[PDB]
């Protein structure tokens, strides 16, 4: 029982590390898209106010 | 291995498939490996190295013989989903020392400037039976080929008078270890990850060569991460040695 | 389980590169739409101007 | 992997078709509005001169 | 009713024939255009030679 | 039973992998060629690869200089150099509209091939010009030329 709990403890550790790492790394793009949207909006706004 | 404690080669393959794109592609991974490590020349090239390191230290230490990067590539291929084996034997020195100032330079084309001239697209003119072509008339190709021969002789004589045949490389010397060297490479067997057939890989230079024309000399045994196969009849060329009857065939 | 993890990672890398492909190509088609719009803007403005 | 790559390439081609058609229709309607605006300008000149 | 329907099929077939005839004719002018343009290009090249 | 690989899985790093060659620079002698690969973003001009085409196996006389650049501001991906003519050839990839920082003077040069001290033939886009200019061949001392379309 101890050994059978131990190897699954290690497997749980491994999957936890994997999922944490992908969750941490992947989230970097929605910020870029939102910033692009806001910046293009402001650029279109500035010269229209000028007009 | 580096600890000099006895190890089994069959268990020495550690396939590690990192998420990186560069090493996913067998062709691109081989190219990056060729352009990522200066090749360390085997000595003696005719024998087995003092230590056989695992793929981790192989990628860590950035230098080594054929086995190191070869095991690295084969392990990567196995992890990706291809069909990879490691084959070591006898190969020419040109493979080992990484001297190819005479081998074909595939890089000689890149950067080429091609005239995007005014050869316009010859419009899709309708070939109606009403509109006829230009009538052939009596013209002689006899004088035409005479003229072309005269011109070609002109430039041939000019190039001989203005050019010399000193287009001579520095010949690569004979290999004392040639015919008994121990060099290794990665063999792709057809079937896993859409492999057409068996293809031999040059991990030292990232060059691909085939059994029917490969420079490899001997095939004494092949190995993997799971099974080791021996070749009772290595006196023949790699072309006559079936790489798919490895288990069942005698 | 290592092969399972590697396949999951490869599948998500394929999905992520598809995300990047779609994002970039849609941005480029919208840039083309904008380029066409502005070229037409300039032609219309020019002609209307000398007509004015 | 192979079948999902096939589906993604099919999706890329479908999106190419969709956005090329979008661009073509948009160009057609813009040209239509350019011609209509030309006519708008001729009768604007007409009304201005006649009123004066 | 019967005369109308069958006569209508009559002019429909005649219309198919006349439409293909119109295509015949228009390709006639097209071919004349290409061959003529070839003639003027050759003549203009020779005339440029003589102007030199 | 055959035991799986004894050691844990391989490891590699990020910047080291980006660096490409073992010592940052990888030079080898091809058949009458000399290939040198350096890491981009490190060279002040930023050359990435240099396939020095030598007219022989000696690696002495250069045949066709092949500069390669990427990540630059100007986007000069490659430079073609002909030694005998000193001929310099470059071409420009398309650029985005939504880039306010880059002036249109930057959004004009598509291809430029200059030879000698006098000759420079430069070429532009069909659908990315204002006054209709198509291509201009600057000949020093004799004449100026300008092609127009969409005008």
């Amino acid at each position: 029982v101890n050994i059978l709990e131990t190897e699954f403890d290690l497997e749980r550790e491994e999957m936890v590390k994997t999922h944490k790492t992908q969750l941490k790394e992947l989230e970097d793009m929605i910020e870029t898209v939102k910033e692009e949207d806001k910046k293009k909006t402001e650029e279109a706004q500035n010269e229209f106010s000028q007009f | 291995n580096e600890c000099d404690v006895y190890k089994f080669i069959c268990t020495t393959i550690r396939p590690t498939k990192l998420g990186f794109l560069e090493l996913y592609d067998y062709q691109q991974c081989s190219k990056y490996l060729s352009e990522f490590v200066q090749y360390e020349e085997l000595d003696p090239p005719n024998e087995f190295p003092l230590v056989i390191p695992s793929p981790t230290n192989v990628a860590v230490w950035q230098k080594g013989d054929c086995f190191d990067m070869s095991i690295l590539l084969c392990s990567l291929l196995i992890g990706v989903g291809y069909d990879a084996y490691c084959v070591y034997g006898k190969a020419p020195r040109e493979i080992t020392t990484r001297n190819e100032s005479l081998m074909e330079c595939l890089f000689l084309e890149k950067g080429k400037y091609i005239e995007e001239n005014d050869k316009k697209p010859k419009q899709t003119l309708e070939q109606n039976e009403n509109a006829l072509l230009k009538k052939p008339i009596a013209h002689s190709k006899w004088d035409q080929t005479q003229e072309t021969k005269a011109r070609e002789a002109e430039e041939e004589k000019r190039r001989i008078a203005l050019t010399i045949n000193d287009d001579e490389p520095d010949e690569l010397l004979e290999d004392p270890y040639q015919g008994q060297r121990v060099h290794c490479w990665v063999l792709l067997r057809s079937g896993k990850r859409d492999v057409q057939q068996n293809i031999f890989i040059e991990p030292s230079t990232g060059r691909m060569y085939s059994p029917s024309t490969c420079p490899y000399e001997c095939v004494d045994a092949v190995f993997n991460n799971l099974n080791f196969w021996i070749n009772m009849k290595p006196e023949c060329e790699v072309k006559n040695l079936n790489f798919e009857e490895m288990d069942s065939s005698l | 389980k290592e092969q399972e993890i590697s396949q999951q990672d490869y599948l998500f890398a394929l999905k992520s590169e598809h995300d990047k492909q779609m994002t970039l190509m849609r941005q480029d088609y919208e840039r083309q739409v904008n380029d066409i719009k502005r070229k037409y803007d300039l032609k219309m403005q020019n002609l209307t101007k000398e007509m004015e | 992997v192979q079948e999902e790559k096939k589906d993604h390439q099919s999706l890329l081609k479908i999106q190419q078709k969709k956005f090329d058609e979008l661009i073509n229709n948009l160009i057609i309607k813009y040209e239509e509005r350019l011609a209509k605006l030309k006519e708008d300008l001729e009768l604007k000149l007409k009304v201005e001169i006649h009123e004066l | 009713g019967k005369i109308n329907d069958h006569v209508v099929e009559m002019q429909a077939a005649v219309i198919q024939k006349h439409q293909l005839i119109l295509q015949e004719m228009s390709k006639t002018e097209v071919s004349y255009k290409e061959q003529e343009a070839l003639h003027e290009k050759e003549t203009l090249q020779i005339l440029k030679e003589f102007e030199h | 039973d055959m035991p799986p690989p004894w050691p844990p899985k391989i490891y590699i790093d990020k910047e080291k992998f980006l660096m490409g060659t073992p010592l940052g620079e990888g030079t080898v002698y091809y058949n009458k060629v000399k290939v040198d690969n350096y890491a981009p973003y490190s060279q002040p001009d930023g050359l990435v690869q240099k396939i020095t085409i030598f007219q022989d196996y000696k690696r002495l006389k250069v045949k066709e200089y092949r500069y390669f650049y990427k990540h630059r501001s100007d986007k000069l991906s490659i430079r073609r150099r002909y030694p005998f003519e000193f001929k310099t050839i470059e071409e420009y990839e398309p650029q985005k509209y939504e880039n306010k920082t880059i002036p249109q003077a930057l959004q004009q040069w598509r291809q430029v091939i200059q030879i000698d001290r006098h000759l420079r033939i430069i070429k532009y886009y069909h659908n990315r010009n204002h006054d209709g200019l198509i291509e201009r061949v600057e000949q020093i001392g004799e004449k100026t030329m300008m092609f127009y379309q969409n005008r």
